[PDB]
RNA sequence: CACGGACCAAGGAGUCUAACGUCUAUGCGAGUGUUUGGGUGUAAAACCCAUACGCGUAAUGAAAGUGAACGUAGGUUGGGGCCUCGCAAGAGGUGCACAAUCGACCGAUCCUGAUGUCUUCGGAUGGAUUUGAGUAAGAGCAUAGCUGUUGGGACCCGAAAG
RNA sequence: GUCGAAUUUGGGUAUAGGGGCGAAAGACUAAUCGAACCAUCUAGUAGCUGGUUCCUGCCGAAGUUUCCCUCAGGAUAGCAGAAGCUCGUAUCAGUUUUAUGAGGUAAAGCGAAUGAUUAGAGGUUCCGGGGUCGAAAUGACCUUGACCUAUUCUCAAACUUUAAAUAUGUAAGAAGUCCUUGUUACUUAAUUGAACGUGGACAUUUGAAUGAAGAGCUUUUAGUGGGCCAUUUUUGGUAAGCAGAACUGGCGAUGCGGGAUGAACCGAACGUAGAGUUAAGGUGCCGGAAUACACGCUCAUCAGACACCACAAAAGGUGUUAG
RNA sequence: GUGAUUUCUGCCCAGUGCUCUGAAUGUCAAAGUGAAGAAAUUCAACCAAGCGCGGGUAAACGGCGGGAGUAACUAUGACU
RNA sequence: UUGACAUUGUGAAGAGACAUAGUUUC
RNA sequence: GAAGACAUUGUCAGGUGGGGAGUUUGGCUGGGGCGGCACAUCUGUUAAACGAUAACGCAGAUGUCCUAAGGGGGGCUCAUGGAGAACAGAAAUCUCCAGUAGAACAAAAGGGUAAAAGCCCCCUUGAUUUUGAUUUUCAGUGUGAAUACAAACCAUGAAAGUGUGGCCUAUCGAUCCUUUAGUCCCUCGGAAUUUGAGGCUAGAGGUGCCAGAAAAGUUACCACAGGGAUAACUGGCUUGUGGCAGUCAAGCGUUCAUAGCGACAUUGCUUUUUGAUUCUUCGAUGUCGGCUCUUCCUAUCAUACCGAAGCAGAAUUCGGUAA
RNA sequence: GGUUGCGGCCAUAUCUACCAGAAAGCACCGUUUCCCGUCCGAUCAACUGUAGUUAAGCUGGUAAGAGCCUGACCGAGUAGUGUAGUGGGUGACCAUACGCGAAACUCAGGUGCUGCAAUCU
């Protein structure tokens, strides 16, 4: 008992109905999967930065 | 039965270029890359070191990491009806600074001069750019140039 | 038998179960009756009240023993204190734990 | 394959904590006692009757197994587990490959 | 040129229950739930109620255990609405919900190991591409309904068998 | 067939269901036997077969993905409904343009590499073999081989320097561009850089086209998980109304006009109706509609007559036509 | 098991079975024995029948070869 | 089927140990 | 009288035990079975120049092998060919020239590689330790394999550097359970010490039907739920094979291609061969042959009339109208 | 302009055969005590810059040179291809409509450009 054995036939038509949706972006993305070393800087470069603007309104 | 290793069906993209064989040429590990930066993506079939798969060949993605000998690179990609987010960790061999990024740049850079050049001047700008617009009237001259009849031509075999 | 995002379920309805259902239909009346029955007793027992006098007790384990509740019965160092012998005690309405 | 009898590598024990010397040594699995939770349930529900009551695994496809390395640092006295590609023939005794030589007689 | 069905009446198949998911309505709300039981009655109703208990208000570890503010309970970006100016268009101020992102807090894991000590107990403090169904001015508890889930004769009728 | 005995036969009596009894057939054990009958467990289980009861309104599928003792079944994703929710000129796009990438198919190529392949021509042997001269020769001369040089005819799904068309990644701004100069434990020879910032400057021709019954987002759940067909690309097969893929469009789930007929072709997609005009297809009669106009061709003692489509070939004619 | 009479009933005990006045230092249970241990327990020795070894057995189940050569034509092959 | 334990008692001879008095075991 | 603490019996222990019980006895598949593995995979092609993509499609490969064939460093240049040197020959060893790789790099194949990734030498264990992120397969689960960082500790080199196994694309494995390594850490719940046991972290023992049951046959004595998702039989597409008929004309035929024939080629037709397919029928359309009886086709065996002949006559052969 | 050291693009730089090259540079070149490496001071190491040379390297020029690079209505709007029809044809296939559009070929032109630093009649 033989049967089809595959086809994309179709497909693209059900993708096409909710769409195709396009990536999807956003300002500040992130930071996953970049190097640690930079990071744990960058944490204390911000918190330096932080402190020099709460000063900044004493 | 089937089969679909990592770098099949890649016979001809990985290839190497006709005469061009060897040692990469310098200027490609002189490059430097920032975050942010769009880069295209093409594998160096002689750096089997950090190589993209295939299906990112041929791609233009933007970096989001710079690493000692590579650079992370953050391609869109399609899988059902949908797009999920890429992320790929490329030796500097396999990347190049994308051009698809020049026409605009040179051209900001540009329209604000003229921008400027009106401004200051007393405006009347236009900045937009335009498709092609159809040909305006023109009178063409016989002068020199009176008009070469022809006909349809005969058949014959030569052979 | 496993579909969707549901929580797993552990309904044990694998035996004969429909033959041990007890539906206390009988609640009102047994509460009725429960009541006559208090009511029989009253007059029976003459003047005595329904119960008898149970002692203070501190409760067992970490949990409860903040707090404190009736025991069963006096105890015969307590009889003894206040001045009966538990024979009497007994006769008397008061209850008595020799244990 | 053929292994070193001994091993330059990373000793984790916390006075060691840097490269020492190791001795090298192929694990061996080590008898099962009764008295592990696991045996002695299964020789309470083996009981009485009902027959084998858990199963018996038959078909085995495997001819080989991988190799594991007891590793002793002599310092620390402490030891390290590492598994090696499955192999047919094993030793960590010596005989080097040679240069370039005849082959004999 | 597959099956059922000559005809007609009458019967004739997604149900009820335990425990559930989502949604919705209603009561009350850091609580909530009178109905095991007691009280009471015009007597299985309606009306009333003490102590517990259950779920929720804390998490995280296999466990012993420990246990949620650096700060206007944080910074950034968007943000309805409101506020201020303006005739208006607009500008600025504030920005709940929600979203994205970077931090801080609690537990686990790893590291650091102060003042001290029944010299091996103690574990302050500052940390780490680790990790949790967490904190970060609570949202739950109950009743009820549609739909859906599992156990049940389980939509109805049907084995050869044991 | 046998008919005087291993004969026929009444009644009584024994053997009872994994049991009996068997001159043995799996026979017989009350029309029941390769395990009797009765009741109960029991409404046994069923991925299988059958059926599943009122109307109208709106929306509207799948036969694909992945895993499964999985292949007539499930689970998972997709497609579908419902409920909405947060916002709104906003952001959106099965499209174009512009700019900038990727690709090795079609074609092409072979006096370009690899591999095949037809033919000569001219070379080269102390050196592959024959043969004449020879005492031989690293001798001479013919001879046929290979090899070399420049030519020559022909080829490739698993060959190629070149290399399309169709298809395909990214970009076309306020999340932008420029100036000033703060933070750090990262990084530099270095206040160097890197990342994140403060303060300042420029508004809708603010940065192509076209469109936008708006856009985003959340939960939950049905059916489905046999598919089949046509144009084009295309594998296996002599072939198939055969078996298997690719992209789209359909049929399945869909009536209506045409193709006489017909699931899939052509036209065209449906609320109840009037008037009009058309499609595809027709207009001698059947049959609504010119036995219309116009130039040719064709005469068949088995003419011909409309796509899909319901078949005809090599070959041949001093029939006739035009060249 | 075979199946009146008559006649005959060959060779094979390696295998599967069956069976035995066999042998024995290989294997091998519970109890009992010994050693270690604080004991739970661990290890050892001894050790029944059986198994293994040896013998018997086909009117037990069953079995009962293949390749070359060779005689005065050829063929055949007593013979190797 | 084979072993051990229990049913299981009494003598005698012979082996077996505290290591060549008899409690004990074959 | 016999027999005698032995038999017997009771309880455990080993042997034996189809007499009996219960159960099992893969999947894909041009039906099923035998086979093969398209069942977990890799290279090239099919594949239609992004990706994806099927058939029991095509040509192959995988369950390994390596202490170096891993890591670092220096030096060097390979296949082949030419011309040269006692014994020495086609092939021994020595030299120079040419040499884009025509070699070599475990292995299939593809890619890659020249002061190297190949060959020779020198030093070595980074094939190590911790725990995340990422790419392929994808559900964006797992497993395999791989990438780029962080935090250690080392190797090598003058150094920049490189090194987290094998130049890249395959070379493999859940839960339970056992076992080992780890810290000397948690628990054993009335309190302790010590054995024992149990937890936590990371490995090994394996599922190849490779997301991972513990498994022999027979049924013609057979049984059930289904299937026209599926074979055997009519019928349908096909026409390789079978059968039948042509075209060309080298030959056959004393001479002479075509009276009668006809090679190498090549165009067809037929549906009483056989295959190929699997559309219809498995809640039934009762096989083969014969008997009987009707009707039809023509590719005509006889009978009517003809044209040919290597037709003298007789006989025959070829052809036409003819069923 | 030459030259050298370090280079970028990596043949317009390569290949074959000739010839020309001042000045400096580079080179060839002399040596073997010392570090160092070899069967061999050929390479590799050191020492001299003295003793010698443009022969070679190097650089440049020549050639109806081989290769490579660039261009063209040279071939060719050809081959191929996206879209269309109830177009032709038994078929194999082929025309047409709206677009996109090669490769070979042929001919012409060319044969390294250039950054940093030091040096030179
Ligand atoms: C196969 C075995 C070990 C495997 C590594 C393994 O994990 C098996 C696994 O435990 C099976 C369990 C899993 C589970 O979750 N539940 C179960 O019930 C079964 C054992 O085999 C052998 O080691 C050798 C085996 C050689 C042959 C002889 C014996 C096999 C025994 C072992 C069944
Ligand atoms: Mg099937
Ligand atoms: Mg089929
Ligand atoms: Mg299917
Ligand atoms: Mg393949
Ligand atoms: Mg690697
Ligand atoms: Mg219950
Ligand atoms: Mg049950
Ligand atoms: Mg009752
Ligand atoms: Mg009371
Ligand atoms: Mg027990
Ligand atoms: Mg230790
Ligand atoms: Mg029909
Ligand atoms: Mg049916
Ligand atoms: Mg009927
Ligand atoms: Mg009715
Ligand atoms: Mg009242
Ligand atoms: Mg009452
Ligand atoms: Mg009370
Ligand atoms: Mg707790
Ligand atoms: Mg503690
Ligand atoms: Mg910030
Ligand atoms: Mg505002
Ligand atoms: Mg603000
Ligand atoms: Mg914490
Ligand atoms: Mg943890
Ligand atoms: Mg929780
Ligand atoms: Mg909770
Ligand atoms: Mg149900
Ligand atoms: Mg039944
Ligand atoms: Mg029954
Ligand atoms: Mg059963
Ligand atoms: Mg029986
Ligand atoms: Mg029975
Ligand atoms: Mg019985
Ligand atoms: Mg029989
Ligand atoms: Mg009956
Ligand atoms: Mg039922
Ligand atoms: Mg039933
Ligand atoms: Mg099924
Ligand atoms: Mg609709
Ligand atoms: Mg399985
Ligand atoms: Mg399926
Ligand atoms: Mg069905
Ligand atoms: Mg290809
Ligand atoms: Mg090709
Ligand atoms: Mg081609
Ligand atoms: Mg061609
Ligand atoms: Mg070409
Ligand atoms: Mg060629
Ligand atoms: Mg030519
Ligand atoms: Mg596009
Ligand atoms: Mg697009
Ligand atoms: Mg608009
Ligand atoms: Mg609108
Ligand atoms: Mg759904
Ligand atoms: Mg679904
Ligand atoms: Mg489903
Ligand atoms: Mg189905
Ligand atoms: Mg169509
Ligand atoms: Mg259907
Ligand atoms: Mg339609
Ligand atoms: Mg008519
Ligand atoms: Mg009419
Ligand atoms: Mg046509
Ligand atoms: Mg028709
Ligand atoms: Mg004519
Ligand atoms: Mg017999
Ligand atoms: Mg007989
Ligand atoms: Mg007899
Ligand atoms: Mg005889
Ligand atoms: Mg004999
Ligand atoms: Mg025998
Ligand atoms: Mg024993
Ligand atoms: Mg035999
Ligand atoms: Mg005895
Ligand atoms: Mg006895
Ligand atoms: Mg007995
Ligand atoms: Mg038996
Ligand atoms: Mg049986
Ligand atoms: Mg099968
Ligand atoms: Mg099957
Ligand atoms: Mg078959
Ligand atoms: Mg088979
Ligand atoms: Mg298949
Ligand atoms: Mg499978
Ligand atoms: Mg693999
Ligand atoms: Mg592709
Ligand atoms: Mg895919
Ligand atoms: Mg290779
Ligand atoms: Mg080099
Ligand atoms: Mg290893
Ligand atoms: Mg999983
Ligand atoms: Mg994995
Ligand atoms: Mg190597
Ligand atoms: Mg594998
Ligand atoms: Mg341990
Ligand atoms: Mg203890
Ligand atoms: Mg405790
Ligand atoms: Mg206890
Ligand atoms: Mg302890
Ligand atoms: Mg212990
Ligand atoms: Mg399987
Ligand atoms: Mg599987
Ligand atoms: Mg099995
Ligand atoms: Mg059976
Ligand atoms: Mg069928
Ligand atoms: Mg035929
Ligand atoms: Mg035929
Ligand atoms: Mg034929
Ligand atoms: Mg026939
Ligand atoms: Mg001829
Ligand atoms: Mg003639
Ligand atoms: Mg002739
Ligand atoms: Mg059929
Ligand atoms: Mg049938
Ligand atoms: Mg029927
Ligand atoms: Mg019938
Ligand atoms: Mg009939
Ligand atoms: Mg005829
Ligand atoms: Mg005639
Ligand atoms: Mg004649
Ligand atoms: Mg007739
Ligand atoms: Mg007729
Ligand atoms: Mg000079
Ligand atoms: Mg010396
Ligand atoms: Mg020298
Ligand atoms: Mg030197
Ligand atoms: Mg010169
Ligand atoms: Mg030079
Ligand atoms: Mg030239
Ligand atoms: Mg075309
Ligand atoms: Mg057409």
């Amino acid at each position: 008992a033989k049967s089809k054995n595959h086809t994309a036939h179709n497909q693209t038509r059900k993708a096409h109905r909710n769409g195709i949706k396009k990536p999807k972006t956003y300002k500040y993305p992130s930071l996953k999967g970049v190097d640690p070393k930079f990071r744990r800087n960058h944490k204390h470069a911000l918190h330096g930065t932080a402190k020099a603007l709460a000063a900044a309104k004493k | 039965g089937k089969s679909h290793g990592y770098r099949s069906r890649t016979r001809y993209m990985f290839q190497r270029d006709f005469r061009k064989h060897g040692a990469v040429h310098l200027s490609t590990y002189l490059k430097v890359y920032k975050v942010g930066d769009i880069v295209d993506i093409k594998a160096n079939g002689s750096i089997q070191k950090g190589m993209p798969h295939k299906f990112y060949q041929g791609k233009t993605g933007v970096v989001y990491n710079v690493t000692k000998s590579s650079v992370g690179v953050i391609i869109n990609k399609m899988v059902g009806n949908r797009y999920l987010e890429k992320r790929l960790n490329l030796r500097v061999e396999h990347i190049k600074h994308s051009k698809c990024r020049q026409e605009f740049l040179e051209r900001v850079k540009a329209n604000a001069a003229k921008r400027a050049e009106a401004k200051a001047q007393g405006v009347a700008v236009q900045l937009k750019r335009q498709p092609a617009q159809p040909r305006e009237s023109r009178i063409v001259s016989t002068e020199g140039n009176v008009p070469q009849t022809l006909a349809p031509v005969p058949y014959e075999t030569f052979i | 038998a496993i579909s969707k995002n549901l929580p797993i379920l552990k309904n044990h309805f694998r035996k004969h179960w429909q033959e041990r259902v007890k539906v206390h239909f009988d609640q009102a009346g047994k509460k009725v009756s429960r009541r006559n029955a208090r009511a029989t007793r009253a007059a029976k027992i003459a003047p005595r009240p329904l119960d008898l006098l149970r002692p203070v007790v501190r409760a067992p384990t970490v949990k409860y023993n903040r707090k404190v509740r009736a025991g069963r019965g006096f105890t015969l160092a307590e009889v003894k204190a206040a001045g009966l012998t538990a024979a009497y005690a007994r006769t008397i309405g008061i209850a008595v734990d020799h244990r | 394959v053929n292994v070193p009898k001994t091993r330059k590598t990373y000793c984790k024990g916390k006075t060691c904590r840097k490269h020492t010397q190791h001795k090298v040594t192929q694990y061996k699995a080590g008898k099962a006692s009764l008295f592990a939770q696991g045996k002695r349930r299964y020789d309470r529900k083996q009981s009485g009757f009902g027959g084998q009551t858990k199963p018996v695994f038959h078909k085995k496809a495997k001819t080989t197994k991988k190799v594991v390395l007891r590793l002793e640092c002599v310092k620390c006295k402490t030891r390290a587990q590492l598994t090696l590609k499955r192999c047919k023939h094993f030793e960590l005794g010596g005989e080097k490959k040679q240069k370039g030589q005849a082959l004999q007689f």
